[PDB]
C-alpha cells in the first residue's frame, strides 16, 4: 500500500483491575470527506484478546480475514490451546515486518487488548514493525492529545478500577472531539474482562460551548 | 459521472447518468454505466473505463460459473465479495469505483459500496463517481426509512438531476433500474 | 568552423573556411568568416555569428574615434583589450566569441587571442574552431619563423584542407589573407573540390 | 584519454600504444602494457573502462585459443575480427554491456595484412590507419598528411615519430613512452621503446 | 538523435523496367568521420537488393540476422524469394524488437524473378511496410531528398536517365547535408545484367 | 505554466535577378494541428524598391513590421530621402541585436534592388546575422528548397553545363514549380501564392493557387 | 487520421484517407487504412501504424482459424471480445485506435475501440486526429435508418471534413460498403485534391554527370 | 470553513463556521469569520486566515475615509468595488474567498462575490469556502423565490449544518446576522 | 496571469451582408464546477463594434473596465471622430503583445465584431498577440468543432443573408452542447447592423436523444 | 590545475610557477606569464578562472601604483596583502563573485621578508611555504619534508628541483617549464628558467 484511500483515526487503550479497555470511533474519512460514517474499527478476537486499528480500513479488512481464519482453525483442533493475547502481538509483528521488508507495507497502526491468566494485556503495532507494551496507548493525534491525560493518572495513581478507567476514556475521547479534524461524535467502547470481550453502542460525547459567547 | 442505488422494501433502484468524457471532449454521448452480471444483480461502475469492463466480465464469469454448480440462484453479497477480491488484490492499478446492488432470495434488496480502496460495506443507499459530492448533502436531508419502489424513482430522478445539471463530467440522460423479486424494469428518462 | 592565424617573418598570414551549419543542416557555403575590422586590422568569426559580427563591428566603431581624437591609429594590443572588457560585462549571459586579432603594430606584427570568458592572450600561432585541433597538427609539423612568402601561402593551405576532409562542419572555400606592414591584402579564394584535385595529383 | 595508433603498410602492420593507467591525478603504473597476443599473426589492443577492458579481452584471447587447439589451424585476421563484433552486440542489450573501444591487427598467408577499427557500439571499419583516444584528434591529420599506400617500414617508424613528437608539443596529459609492435610474414616482433628527452 | 549519431542516406527509384538504388560513403561518429567505404547496400539474390541506414551497429546487425533467415528459407524451398516475401521477412524481424527495437530504417529495391516487374519499398524502424510507384528515401537528410526527386521524376523512364535523375538527387541533396557525403555509390539493375557506378562527389 | 513562443509555419522565398528580385510566399496561417486562416501573405511592401518577408511566430511578425515601418519615416524625416536596400538589412541586425537575451523568433529575408538597378538579397537569422546571398529559402520547408535551387540557379553538381543567367520568365516558372513539389510534403504549405516581382518599374504582385488539402 | 463509421438501414458503411506522416512530412501520399478481417468484417486503423498492422492481421488470423472449426459465419462480438482482452494485457502500450464493423447473423454492428480495452457500440463513431472535425458533420447530419445513397454521401462528406482541416491526406476518400449479401471496397471514390502539373524545362542530359568507375555483371 | 449569504426583502442574511484549522489540527475552536466593515456592511472571508484579516482592515480604512467625505451612507456596490480592487491586482499573492452583503438606502440588500480570482459577481444567494461543495445541490433544489427573513434564517441554518456535519475542516458553531434597515441582529446558534 | 481561475469557452463569430453576427454561452466553471451560471460575456463596445471573449474572466473585466473608459473618453471631445473596429482591433493586439512581453500576461482569447461604413469586420486576438481577420472564427474547442461547419458553408457560397447566418449560428451552437464538457444549455446573441448593436437575450437549443434507445 | 610555489627563506623569497595557458585539450601558450610585479619589493601570483585572473589582478596592480605615486612612498606587504583580502571579501555576496587563489610575496626593509597565502573565500594565512594548483597535493610533502627554517638560497633552489620532478614523474599533466623569481634586500631578481630533458 502507497496510498491510504479511506482511513480511520486515533484509537485509545488502557489497563485496568482485572481487564483492559478500548474505544474508538466510527468514521470512514477519504481526505477530509467524512464518507463512511457508520463503520466498526474494532475486531472482537475469541474470547480474551481483542483488536482495534487506525490507519488505512481496506487493510483493515484484510487482517480482519486473515486473523479471523486462524482462530477459527485452532478451535477445530479441540486439543484445549488457543492463541494467548501475547501470541497474536506477536504474530502481528511479524506480518507487517515482512510487509514492509518488500516495500509494500500495510498502512495500519494497531492496538492489542487482552486478559489471559489473571493479566492484562495492552500492545502496540506499528506500521514499520515497531512494537511495545504499555499501561496506556493512543494513536494517531491521540499520543499527542490524549496521551499526556492518561500518563498524569498513571503515575499518580498506578492501579485503575473499571469505572475509574471507563470514565477516563469518556474525558480523552472528548477532547479529542474538540481539536482533530477528523473526529465524530459517535464511538464505541470495547472491554475485556475475565467474562470475556463485551462491545458497547454508538456512545456520543457532550460538548461545552460556553466560551463562544466571548469575544 | 454519478452513480446512485437506493433499497426498498421489495428490492434496490439503480440510477446513472452518460456521458463518458476525455480530458473535456465527450468521447460517448450516452453510455450503459448499469451492467447486468446475473438475473438479479447488476453493478454500477465508476473510475476508469477500460479498468471496470475488464473486472466486469471476470466477475461475471466467476460467478455464472459457481451458481451453475450450487445449481441455486448467487447471494448478492457472494457477488460483492468477488470485486472485492479483484480490487484489493490489484490495488495500484485499477481506479474502479463499483457500487452493487440486486435483489437476493434470502435476503431481499441489498447495496454495496466497493471504493477505490478495495473496502466493502453494506448501506441503505449509496452514491459515488466524480459529480458525486454536489448532491451529497442534498441526498441525506431528502432521505426517508420506509419508502416504496414509486417514491425511491422519484427520489433519484431528482437526485441525479442536480448533479448532471452542474458536473461538468456528468449529464446526458437518466438510466434507471428497479430489481425485484418479480423482474427488471429498466427505462431511460429526461426530466 | 575552422579558423588560422599565425605570425612569422613577412607579417601575419589568415585563413578561413566557409561552411555555417544550423544543427545538422547546411545554411550557407559562402559565409565571410574574416571580418574585416580597418585597413590595418583583421578580426576572425568562431563561435557565434551574431555575436562575433556585432562586437568587432562596435570595435571598429571605437578605433576610428581613437584615431580622429590623436591623429594616430590605435596600437594591436590596445584593440584587443578594448574586446576584452566589453565582452566580460557580460560574463556567463552566454555570450560565444572566440576570435582572433591581427594587425600590423609599432611594435611589429601583432597577434591575440579574445574569448568570451576573458582570456586575452599573445602568440605566435592560434587555432579556433570546430576543426581547429585537425590543424594544429599540419599547421605546426611544417612551422617555421623563416618561411618564406609563397611557402607560407601553401601551407595555410594545405591545413584548412586537412580539417575540412576530417571536420563535418567545415567546408565551402578557403579564404586567405595577408597582413603586411602597410595594410592588409586578399590573398586567394578557393574551393575545396578544386584543392582535391591538385592535392591528390 | 590514451592512444592507439594504426599505420597499415604494404606488407606489413605498425601499432603503437601507450604505456601509462593512472588514477585521476596520480599516474601509479608508467610501463602498462596494452597489447594482446591473440595468436602467432594477431594482435588485440583495447581501450575502455577500469574493468571491462581486462574481462572482456582475455574472453576473446583464451577463445581464439580454443580454436586453434581443436581444429589445428589458426582463424583469419578477417573471421577473428568479425568474431569479436558478434561478442559486444549481443552483450549490448543487457543489464552488463562492455564499454572498450578496439581495433585489430592481423596478417593472412592469402590476403596479406589487415587493420580493422571497433567502436564501443560494435561497428566494423576496414582502414588504412587509425587512433583511439583525445589524441586521435591531434595527430591523424598528420598521418593524413604524409601516408602512402606504397610506403616503407623505415618511413613508417619516422611517420610514427612525427605523429608522436607533436602529441608531445599540444597534448596536456603527460604520456611519455610509447610501446610498439611490428607484424610481417613472420610474426609479431618487437621494436623498440620509444620515449622523450622533452627539453 | 540515436539516427544522427552516424548519418547515412539511402534512396531507391522505380523506372521503366529497371530500378535503381543509391547510397553514400562515409562512416562516422558525430563529427570525425573514420573511413569512406562503408558499405550500405547489401546484396540479396539477384536482381534483388538491400539498403540500411541509421545506427551503424544495427546496419550491420540487421543485415547479418536477415541473411542468415534468407538463406534457410532458399533450401526448404529450392525457388528464390519474391520481393513481396522479404518485406513481410524484414518486418517480422523488427517487430519482434518491439520495445527493444533496432535503430535503422530499411529500404528494398529488386526486380520479379519471374517476370520484369520493378518494386520498391521502405520500412520504419518497427516495421511499417510501404510501397509507392516512384522513390522512397531514408535517413537524416530525408528532407533535401523528397525535395528533388518531387521534380525531377518522370514515369516512364529508360536506364539511361533514370542514372541520370537519382544521380542528380542524390548529388545534390547530400551536399546540403552535413553529416553525410564522401563519395556516392549507385546500383541500377535490370533484366539482363546489373551495372554499378560510382560518382565524383565532393569529399569535403 | 506560461510560455510565450508557438510555432505558426510559413515559406519565404527570395532571388536575386540581375535587374529584379522575386519575394514570393504561402498564404497559410497554421498553428499546431489547426488552420486558422488560407489568405495571409507574408509579403510587406516597405518602399518601392524593398520587399520584407517574415515567417515564424506571427505575433513577432506583426511586431516587427510596425517596427521597421516607423524608423522609415525617421529616417526620412531626418536625412530628406529614402532608405536604400542596404541601408535597411544594416538597420534591422541592430534591431534584432537589442533584444538579445528575450530574442524574436522571427526569420527575415529582404528583397530589392541595389543603387545601380541589380537585385540583392539579404538573409537573416532570429539574432541578427546576415549576408547578402543570390537566393535564400527561409520557413518551415525551406530544408526542401535549397538543394533544387543549388542545381537550376547555381548549377551546382552539373557537368558541361553553360551558365546562361535567369531571366525574369524562367525564374517564374522556376517559383512556381518549387511550390506545388513544396506543397506535396509539407504539411505547413498550401492555400495560395503570393508572389512579388520588384523591377525599375514598381512592384508585381501574382496569385497562384495551390492544393487545400 | 480521419476514419468514421455509421449504421444505415441495411448495412454499415466505413470511411478513412490516405496519408502518413512522419513528425510534419508527409510520408506517403496513398496508404491503405481499411483493414481486412473476415468477408463480413472490416475494419479501421488509427494511432501507431505498425501497431495497428500486426494487431489487425493476429484476429484476421484466429477468426479464419475460428469459422474454419466452426463451419459457419463469424461475429463481430467474437471479433471485439478479442481485441478489448488483448490490448488490456498490454496496458495501452500498444496505440491502436479501431474501428470495427461488420454484418452477422444478428445484423449489422458497429464498435470503437481505444488502446486501454474500452469499447463502445454506437450507431455512428470517429476516431484518429481530424476526428473532432468529422463528428460534426454526423451530429449535424445523421439520422435513423438512411438509405444508401444517402449512407455514402454522409460519410465521403465527413472524411472530407477532415481533409480540409489539418493532418488531412493527399485525399483518396475509400470507402467500404457492408450489406447482408453484397461487399464494396472504394479505394478512388473521391480524388478532390490535384497536384498541379510541372512547367518548367528540366533537360537532362546523358552526360551530366561525371563517373568514378564503372562496373558491368552481366545475369541470364 | 463555510460561508453563506442570502437576500430577502428587507435585507440580507449572513452565516458561516468557525473552526479555523491547520492541516488537521483545529487551531481555533470558535471564529468569528464574518466581520463588521461599516454599520450595514458586513463580509465573510475564506481563503487564508493571515491574507484575509489584511484585506479587510485596508477596505475597512478606505471604505471609512470615503464616507466621511460624502457625508452619506455608502453603497454596497463600493465596497465590493473595493475589494476587486485589491484582489485583481494582488492576485498570485493571496488566496481570498470574500463575501460582501448589507442593506443599502439606495438598492435594499445585496449580495456580492469576490472569488479567488478576482472577478465580482451580484447574486441572489452566495456561498463559498472549503465545504461549499457538499451543500451545493441541496441549496438550488430548496431556494425558493420570494422568502421572508425567517425563513431565511431557517434556511441558512439547515443549509450550513450539512456541510457542519459533513466537512472536516467545518463545523464547531452557526454564527448568523440578519441586516436590514433598522439593525443588525447577530446570533450564534447549535442544531 | 499563471493561472486561469474562473474560465468561459469557445465563442463564435461570422459575417454576413451588412453585418456580423456572434455568440457565446453564459457559464463560468471553475474548473469542473460550473459555478457561475448566468454571466454575460459579451460587450457592446459603441455603436458599430462590439466585442465577446474567452479565457479567464476575472481579465476579462479588467478589458471591459480600460475600453469601457476610452470610450468615453472620445464622446467628450464631441469632435466627430470615434474608434473604428478596426482601431480597437489594432489597439488590443499592442495591448496583449506587451503583456506577454512582462512575461504576465492575460488569459483571454477575443473576437471583434464590427460594421462601418458599409464594411463588415470580424477580428481574433490571441493571448500572444497573434491577430488576424477571417469570414469566420470560433475559439476554445468552437476551433476544432463548429469551424468545419462554417468553412463548408462559406466555401459553398461566398456571402450570406442575415437569417442565413443566424440559423447557421443555432446549429453550431447546438452540436458544441453535446460534446463539449464545458457547454451549458442557455446562450445569447448579439449582432451588429447599420442599425448599431442588438443582443438577444438567453436563447436555448434543442437536443435530439433518440440514439439512447440504441444499444 | 595550474601550479604555483613559495618557498619562504631567513632573508629571500623564492616563488615559482609554471608557463601553460591550455584550452581543454591542447595547449595554446607555452610560454605564458602568471607573475605581476606589484611594486619594487611585491610580487602577485594569480591562479584561477578564465576571465578573472586577468580583470582581477590588473585592478590590484595599477592600484598600488597610485598609492606610491600620491604618497610617495611604498605599501608594506603586510598591508599590501591585507588590501587585496578586503577586496576579494566585498565583491563576493555579489551577483558578480571572481574565483581566483592568490599567494603573495614581500620583502620589507623593517620586517624583512613575508609570504602569504589567499584562497577564493578570501582567507588569510602567514606560511613559511605554500603551493596551489592539484601539483600542491603531491609536491607539498616533499618541501614539508627537507625544509629547514635557516636554509640557504642555493639549497632552495635544489629543494625546489626536487619539489618539481617528482611532479615530472607522477602527474598527469605535461609541464615542462618553470619560471622562477627571487626577492631579496635589492629588489625582484629573475632566475634562470627551469625545463625538463624526461628521457
Amino acid at each position: 500500500t502507497q496510498n491510504p484511500m479511506v482511513t480511520g483515526t486515533s484509537v485509545l487503550g488502557v489497563k485496568f483491575e482485572g481487564g483492559v479497555v478500548i474505544a474508538a470511533d466510527m468514521l470512514g474519512s477519504y481526505g477530509s470527506l467524512a464518507r463512511f460514517r457508520n463503520i466498526s474499527r474494532i475486531m472482537r478476537v475469541n474470547n480474551s484478546t481483542m483488536l482495534g486499528a487506525s490507519g488505512d480500513y481496506a487493510d483493515f479488512q484484510y487482517l480482519k480475514q486473515v486473523l479471523g481464519q486462524m482462530v477459527i482453525d485452532e478451535e477445530l483442533l479441540g486439543d484445549g490451546h488457543s492463541y494467548s493475547p501475547r501470541a497474536i502481538h506477536s504474530w502481528l509483528t511479524r506480518a507487517m515486518y515482512s510487509r514492509r521488508s518488500k516495500m509494500n507495507p500495510l498502512w495500519n497502526t494497531m492496538v492489542i487488548g487482552g486478559y489471559a491468566d489473571g493479566e492484562s494485556f495492552l500492545g502496540y503495532v506499528d506500521m514499520l514493525g515497531v512494537a511495545y507494551e504499555a499501561p496506556s496507548l493512543a494513536t494517531g493525534y491521540g499520543a499527542y492529545l490524549a496521551q499526556p491525560l492518561l500518563r498524569e493518572v498513571l503515575e499518580k495513581q498506578p492501579v485503575l478500577s473499571q469505572t475509574e478507567a471507563r470514565d477516563l476514556v469518556e474525558r480523552c475521547m472528548r477532547v479529542l472531539y474538540y481539536r482533530d479534524a477528523r473526529s465524530y461524535n459517535r464511538f464505541q467502547i470495547a472491554t475485556v474482562t475475565e467474562k470475556g470481550v463485551e462491545i458497547e453502542g454508538p456512545l456520543s460525547t457532550e460538548t461545552n460551548w460556553d466560551i463562544a459567547h466571548m469575544i | 459521472t454519478t452513480i446512485m442505488a437506493v433499497q426498498f422494501d421489495g428490492g434496490v433502484v439503480l440510477g446513472a447518468d452518460s456521458r463518458t468524457t476525455t480530458g473535456s471532449y465527450i468521447a460517448n454521448r450516452v453510455t450503459d454505466k448499469l451492467t447486468p452480471i446475473h438475473d438479479r444483480i447488476f453493478c454500477c461502475r465508476s473510475g476508469s473505463a477500460a479498468d471496470t469492463q475488464a473486472v466486469a466480465d471476470a466477475v461475471t464469469y466467476q460467478l455464472g460459473f459457481h451458481s451453475i454448480e450450487l445449481n441455486e440462484p448467487p447471494l448478492v453479497h457472494t457477488a460483492a465479495s468477488l470485486f472485492k477480491e479483484m480490487c484489493y488484490r490489484y490495488r495500484e492499478d485499477l481506479m474502479a469505483g463499483i457500487i452493487i446492488a440486486g435483489w437476493d432470495p434470502q435476503e431481499g434488496g441489498q447495496v454495496y459500496s466497493v471504493p477505490m480502496g478495495g473496502m466493502m460495506v453494506r448501506q441503505s443507499f449509496a452514491i459515488g463517481g466524480s459529480g458525486s459530492s454536489y448532491i451529497y448533502g442534498y441526498v441525506d436531508a431528502t432521505y426517508r426509512e420506509g419508502m416504496t419502489k414509486e417514491e425511491c424513482l422519484q427520489f433519484t430522478a431528482n437526485a441525479l438531476a442536480l448533479a448532471m445539471e452542474r458536473d461538468g463530467s456528468s449529464g446526458g440522460v437518466i438510466r434507471l433500474a428497479a430489481i425485484a423479486e418479480s423482474g427488471v424494469e429498466r427505462q431511460v428518462l429526461l426530466g | 568552423t575552422t579558423t588560422l592565424a599565425f605570425k612569422f617573418r613577412h607579417g601575419v598570414i589568415v585563413a578561413a573556411d566557409s561552411r555555417a551549419t544550423a544543427g545538422a543542416y547546411i545554411a550557407s557555403q559562402t559565409v565571410k568568416k574574416v571580418i574585416e575590422i580597418n585597413p590595418y586590422l583583421l578580426g576572425t568569426m568562431a563561435g557565434g555569428a551574431a555575436d562575433c559580427s556585432f562586437w568587432e563591428r562596435l570595435l571598429a566603431r571605437q578605433c576610428r574615434i581613437y584615431e580622429l581624437r590623436n591623429k594616430e591609429r590605435i596600437s594591436v594590443a590596445a584593440a584587443s583589450k578594448l574586446l576584452a572588457n566589453m565582452v566580460y560585462q557580460y560574463k556567463g549571459m552566454g555570450l560565444s566569441m572566440g576570435t582572433m586579432i591581427c594587425g600590423w603594430d609599432k611594435r611589429g606584427p601583432g597577434l591575440y587571442y579574445v574569448d568570451s570568458e576573458g582570456n586575452r592572450i599573445s602568440g605566435a600561432t592560434f587555432s579556433v574552431g570546430s576543426g581547429s585541433v585537425y590543424a594544429y597538427g599540419v599547421m605546426d609539423r611544417g612551422y617555421s619563423y623563416d618561411l618564406e612568402v609563397e611557402q607560407a601561402y601553401d601551407l595555410a593551405r594545405r591545413a584548412i584542407y586537412q580539417a575540412t576532409y576530417r571536420d563535418a562542419y567545415s567546408g565551402g572555400a578557403v579564404n586567405l589573407y595577408h597582413v603586411r606592414e602597410d595594410g592588409w591584402i586578399r590573398v586567394s579564394s578557393d574551393n575545396v573540390a578544386d584543392l582535391h584535385e591538385k592535392y591528390s595529383g | 584519454m590514451e592512444y592507439l595508433i594504426g599505420i597499415q603498410g604494404p606488407d606489413y602492420v605498425l601499432v603503437a600504444s601507450d604505456r601509462v593507467a593512472a588514477s585521476n591525478i596520480v599516474q601509479m603504473k608508467d610501463d602498462h602494457d596494452k597489447m594482446f597476443k591473440m595468436s602467432e599473426k594477431i594482435l588485440l589492443l583495447c581501450v575502455g573502462e577500469a574493468g571491462d577492458t581486462v574481462q572482456f579481452a582475455e574472453y576473446i584471447q583464451k577463445n581464439v585459443q580454443l580454436y586453434k587447439m581443436r581444429n589445428g589451424y589458426e582463424l583469419s585476421p578477417t573471421a577473428a575480427a568479425n568474431f569479436t563484433r558478434r561478442n559486444l552486440a549481443d552483450c549490448l542489450r543487457s543489464r552488463t554491456p562492455y564499454h572498450v573501444n578496439l581495433l585489430l591487427a592481423g596478417y593472412d598467408e592469402h590476403e596479406g595484412p589487415a587493420l580493422y577499427y571497433m567502436d564501443y557500439l560494435a561497428a566494423l571499419a576496414k582502414a588504412p590507419f587509425a587512433a583511439h583516444g583525445y589524441g586521435a584528434f591531434l595527430t591523424l591529420s598528420i598521418l593524413d598528411r604524409y601516408y602512402t599506400p606504397t610506403i616503407s617500414r623505415e618511413r613508417a617508424v619516422e611517420l610514427l615519430r612525427k605523429c608522436l613528437e607533436e602529441l608531445q608539443k599540444r597534448f596536456i596529459l603527460n604520456l611519455p613512452t610509447f610501446s610498439v609492435r611490428i607484424i610481417d610474414k613472420n610474426g609479431i616482433h618487437d621494436l623498440d621503446n620509444i620515449s622523450f628527452p622533452k627539453q | 538523435s540515436i539516427m544522427s549519431y552516424n548519418g547515412g542516406a539511402v534512396m531507391a527509384m522505380k523506372g521503366k523496367n529497371c530500378v535503381a538504388i543509391a547510397a553514400d560513403r562515409r562512416f562516422g561518429i558525430q563529427a570525425q568521420m573514420v573511413t569512406t567505404d562503408f558499405q550500405k547496400i547489401f546484396p540479396m539474390g539477384d536482381r534483388l537488393y538491400i539498403g540500411l541506414a541509421g545506427l551503424a551497429t544495427d546496419v550491420q546487425t540487421v543485415a547479418q540476422r536477415l541473411k542468415f533467415r534468407l538463406n534457410l528459407y532458399e533450401l526448404k524451398e529450392g525457388r528464390q524469394i519474391k520481393p513481396y516475401t522479404l518485406m513481410s521477412m524484414v518486418a517480422n524481424l523488427l517487430y519482434e524488437k518491439r520495445f527493444g527495437p533496432y535503430y535503422t530504417e530499411p529500404v528494398i529495391a529488386g526486380l520479379d524473378p519471374k517476370t520484369f516487374k520493378p518494386f520498391i519499398c521502405s520500412l520504419d524502424l518497427i516495421g511499417c511496410p510501404m510501397v509507392t510507384d516512384d522513390f522512397v528515401v531514408s535517413g537524416t537528410c530525408a528532407e533535401q531528398m523528397y525535395g528533388m526527386c518531387e521534380s525531377l521524376w518522370e514515369p516512364n523512364m529508360d536506364p539511361d536517365h533514370l542514372f541520370e535523375t537519382i544521380s542528380q538527387a542524390m548529388l545534390n541533396a547530400v551536399d546540403r547535408d552535413a553529416v553525410s557525403g564522401m563519395g556516392v555509390i549507385v546500383h541500377i539493375i535490370e533484366k539482363d545484367k546489373i551495372t554499378t557506378r560510382t560518382l565524383k562527389a565532393r569529399m569535403d | 505554466r506560461f510560455s510565450p513562443y508557438v510555432f505558426n509555419g510559413g515559406t519565404i522565398l527570395a532571388i536575386a535577378g540581375e535587374d529584379f528580385a522575386i519575394v514570393a510566399s504561402d498564404t497559410r496561417l497554421s498553428e499546431g494541428f489547426s488552420i486558422h486562416t488560407r489568405d495571409s501573405p507574408k509579403c510587406y511592401k516597405l518602399t518601392d524598391k524593398t520587399v520584407i518577408g517574415c515567417s515564424g511566430f506571427h505575433g513577432d511578425c506583426l511586431t516587427l513590421t510596425k517596427i521597421i515601418e516607423a524608423r522609415l519615416k525617421m529616417y526620412k524625416h531626418s536625412n530628406n530621402k529614402a532608405m536604400t536596400t542596404g541601408a535597411i538589412a544594416a538597420m534591422l541586425s541592430t534591431i534584432l541585436y537589442s533584444r538579445r537575451f528575450f530574442p524574436y523568433y522571427v526569420y527575415n529575408i529582404i528583397g530589392g534592388l541595389d543603387e545601380e538597378g541589380k537585385g540583392a538579397v539579404y538573409s537573416f537569422d532570429p539574432v541578427g546575422s546576415y549576408q547578402r546571398d543570390s537566393f535564400k529559402a527561409g520557413g518551415s520547408a525551406s530544408a526542401m528548397l535549397q538543394p533544387l535551387l543549388d542545381n537550376q540557379v547555381g548549377f551546382k553538381n552539373m557537368q558541361n553545363v553553360e551558365h546562361v543567367p535567369l531571366s525574369l520568365d524562367r525564374a517564374m516558372r522556376l517559383v512556381k514549380d518549387v511550390f506545388i513539389s513544396a506543397a506535396e510534403r509539407d504539411v505547413y504549405t498550401g492555400d495560395a501564392l503570393r508572389i512579388c516581382i520588384v523591377t525599375k518599374e514598381g512592384i508585381r504582385e501574382e496569385t497562384v493557387s495551390l492544393r487545400k488539402d | 487520421t480521419t476514419i468514421a463509421g455509421v449504421v444505415y438501414k441495411d448495412g454499415i458503411v466505413l470511411g478513412a484517407d490516405t496519408r502518413a506522416t512522419e513528425g510534419m512530412v508527409v510520408a506517403d501520399k496513398n496508404c491503405s487504412k481499411i483493414h481486412f478481417i473476415s468477408p463480413n468484417i472490416y475494419c479501421c486503423g488509427a494511432g501507431t501504424a505498425a501497431d495497428t498492422d500486426m494487431t489487425t492481421q493476429l484476429i484476421s488470423s484466429n477468426l479464419e482459424l475460428h469459422s474454419l472449426s466452426t463451419g459457419r459465419l463469424p461475429r463481430v462480438v467474437t471479433a471485439n471480445r478479442m481485441l478489448k482482452q488483448m490490448l488490456f494485457r498490454y496496458q495501452g502500450y500498444i496505440g491502436a485506435a479501431l474501428v470495427l464493423g461488420g454484418v452477422d447473423v444478428t445484423g449489422p454492428h458497429l464498435y470503437s475501440i481505444y488502446p486501454h480495452g474500452s469499447t463502445d457500440k454506437l450507431p455512428y463513431v470517429t476516431m484518429g486526429s481530424g476526428s473532432l472535425a468529422a463528428m460534426a458533420v454526423f451530429e449535424d447530419k445523421f439520422r435513423p435508418d438512411m438509405e444508401e445513397e444517402e449512407a455514402k454521401n454522409l460519410v465521403s462528406e465527413a472524411i472530407a471534413a477532415g481533409i480540409f482541416n489539418d493532418l488531412g491526406s493527399g485525399s483518396n476518400i475509400d470507402l467500404c460498403v457492408i450489406s447482408k449479401n453484397k461487399l464494396d471496397f472504394l479505394r478512388p471514390y473521391t480524388v478532390p485534391n490535384k497536384k498541379g502539373t510541372r512547367l518548367g524545362r528540366y533537360r537532362c542530359e546523358k552526360g551530366t554527370t561525371a563517373v568514378l568507375t564503372e562496373k558491368i555483371t552481366p545475369l541470364e
